């Protein structure tokens, strides 16, 4: 007739035990930001992303995300996060896009 | 000067734990049977393309680190792994090397004259080391595997030990000796292997796909032996 | 903001609350993003100290690294199969027998 | 192993498009995946024929 | 079985990876 199967009870997370902020507070609320010809890196690892103080800064005219859907960015958890702020004009918006 | 290189150079390619599983990776293997340099003690000058297979067979410590860079002067940064007796240190930033680069009690810490806008920092015949260095991504790491023992016969599987995104280009290769002994380098290619491993989960042999016909039958079989026939 | 994907220990993600696990039971795991439903049991194999979680032929996570008690896991999944009914006949009887 | 096969989707396990993307993102690669699981199914079901 | 039987089984020859993922052998009637 058809299959059975034992459903699940609750959920188990096991996330590692980081407690230190990541400094997003000097690559979003920066003095002054570089260009495209010379644009910084940044690396942020081993702290913890809470990804809620970013909408505060100013409202943003586009959210484009390739790959990882922006309502899921608290379920996973990424090992590397690189960083690469400048600036650019209305015009030139659309092209931060592959190809 | 020169002598094949048979079973060595076979490392780990992901972190993923695979027991009794003949599983094929693409990576940055040693060829198998295939030609490399060997120096007897200098310190040469080589170029880094893709990976360098590394081994060193001596009776002391003689082999006091490497040198890695672009250009090894003040206009490029280069990359110094140096040991001194007590614990590894890495620190790759601006350098300022000398024309013969060598150690002479390991007090005698002469390689640099003096360093500038430093980035990155780190602190942390019986005897066959084996060292594999390759950039992909820009991502340095490095394979170790040490050993009690003209290649010594058998198989080994080397193994990682440290992580380091430094992500910058290399293509100078140097080492470094200790002063008052022969050392195996080799070059790293893309290349198919049949990896095969067991219960306690470590390789015991490998296969290079593009050595024989025998090995590319092999790969189409996947299997490590073959029966009487024809086979496309 | 670029990333990558979980090909290496995690690093950086949200505060999310990370509970007390059981052992033996039909529970839902969440390790490092990924998530599945089974039990968790120990396990008598090996990890080399840099070992990440394994992989099988059919590409799932058939054990995994704890990486706050550093212990040792298998995922197995739940108890499940083909239920057989004995139908002799409408016309006959109502009756059925329950095969597994 | 056809099971373990990528098929042209960002992932070969439900599990991870599940964890990465919205459902919604992910109705094409679950229609990609389908689209030649069901096919590598009747492909086997066949040969057993 | 025979002997002769009994060489003839013994010339003919994981299953839980096959049993997890949804493939199941039914037993010889
Ligand atoms: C950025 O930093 C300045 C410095 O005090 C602060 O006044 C401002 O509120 C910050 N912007 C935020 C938190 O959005
Ligand atoms: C390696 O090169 C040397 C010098 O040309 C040669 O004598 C030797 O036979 C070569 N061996 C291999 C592995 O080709
Ligand atoms: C690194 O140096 C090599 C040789 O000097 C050069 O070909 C390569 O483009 C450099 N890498 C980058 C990212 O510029
Ligand atoms: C390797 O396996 C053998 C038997 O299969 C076992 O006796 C031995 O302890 C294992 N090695 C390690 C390091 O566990
Ligand atoms: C945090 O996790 C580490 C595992 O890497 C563990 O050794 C340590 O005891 C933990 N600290 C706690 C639970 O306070």
């Amino acid at each position: 007739t058809s299959n059975f199967r034992v459903q699940p009870t609750e959920s188990i997370v096991r996330f590692p035990n980081i407690t230190n902020l990541c400094p997003f507070d000097e690559v979003f609320n920066a003095t002054r930001f570089a260009s495209v010809y010379a644009w910084n890196r940044k690396r942020i690892s081993n702290c913890v992303a809470d990804y809620s103080v970013l909408y505060n800064l100013a409202p943003f005219f586009t959210f484009k995300c390739y790959g990882v859907s922006p309502t899921k960015l608290n379920d996973l958890c990424f090992t590397n996060v690189y960083a690469d702020s400048f600036v650019i004009r209305g015009d030139e918006v659309r092209q931060i896009a592959p190809c | 000067a020169y002598t094949n290189s048979f079973t060595r150079g076979v490392y780990y390619p992901d972190k993923v734990f695979r027991s009794s599983v003949l599983h094929s990776t693409q990576d940055l293997f040693l060829p198998f049977f295939s030609n490399v340099t060997w120096f007897h003690v200098d310190n040469p000058v080589l170029p880094f393309n893709d990976g360098v297979y590394f081994a060193s067979i001596e009776k002391s410590n003689i082999i006091r680190g490497w040198i890695f860079g672009t250009t090894l002067d003040s206009k490029t940064q280069s990359l110094l792994i140096v040991n001194n007796a007590t614990n590894v240190v890495i620190k790759v930033c601006e350098f300022q090397f000398c024309n013969d680069p060598f150690l002479d009690m390991e007090s005698e810490f002469r390689v640099y004259s003096s360093a500038n806008n430093c980035t990155f920092e780190y602190v942390s015949f019986k005897n066959l080391r084996e060292f594999v260095f390759k950039n992909i991504d820009g991502y340095f790491k490095i394979y170790s595997k040490h050993t009690p023992i003209d290649l010594p016969q058998g198989f080994s599987a080397l193994e990682p030990l440290v992580d380091l995104p430094i992500g910058i280009n290399i293509t100078r290769f140097q080492t470094l000796l200790a002063l008052h002994a022969a050392y195996y380098v080799g070059y790293l290619q893309p290349r198919t292997f049949l990896l095969k491993y067991n219960e306690n989960g470590t390789i015991t042999d490998a296969v290079d796909c593009a050595l024989d016909p025998l090995s590319e039958t092999k790969c189409t079989l996947k299997s490590f032996t073959v029966e009487k026939g024809i086979y496309q | 903001l670029s990333f990558e994907l979980l090909h290496a220990p995690a690093t950086v993600c949200g505060p999310k609350k990370s509970t007390n696990l059981v052992k033996n039971k039909c529970v839902n795991f969440n390790f490092n993003g990924l998530k599945g439903t089974g039990v968790l049991t120990e396990s008598n194999k090996k990890f080399l100290p840099f070992q990440q979680f394994g992989r099988d032929i059919a590409d799932t996570t058939d054990a995994v690294r704890d990486p706050q008690t550093l212990e040792i896991l298998d995922i197995t999944p739940c108890s499940f199969g083909g239920v057989s009914v004995i139908t002799p006949g409408t016309n006959t009887s109502n009756q059925v027998a329950v095969l597994y | 192993k056809q099971l373990s096969s990528k098929f042209g989707a960002i992932s070969s396990v439900l599990n991870d498009i599940f964890s990465r993307l919205d459902k919604c993102e992910a109705e094409v690669q679950i229609d990609r995946l389908i689209t030649g699981r069901l096919q590598s199914l009747q492909t086997y079901v066949t040969q057993q024929l | 079985r025979s002997p002769i039987e009994d060489l003839l089984f013994n010339k003919v020859t994981l299953i839980c990876a096959q049993k997890f993922k949804g493939l199941t052998v039914l037993p010889p009637l």
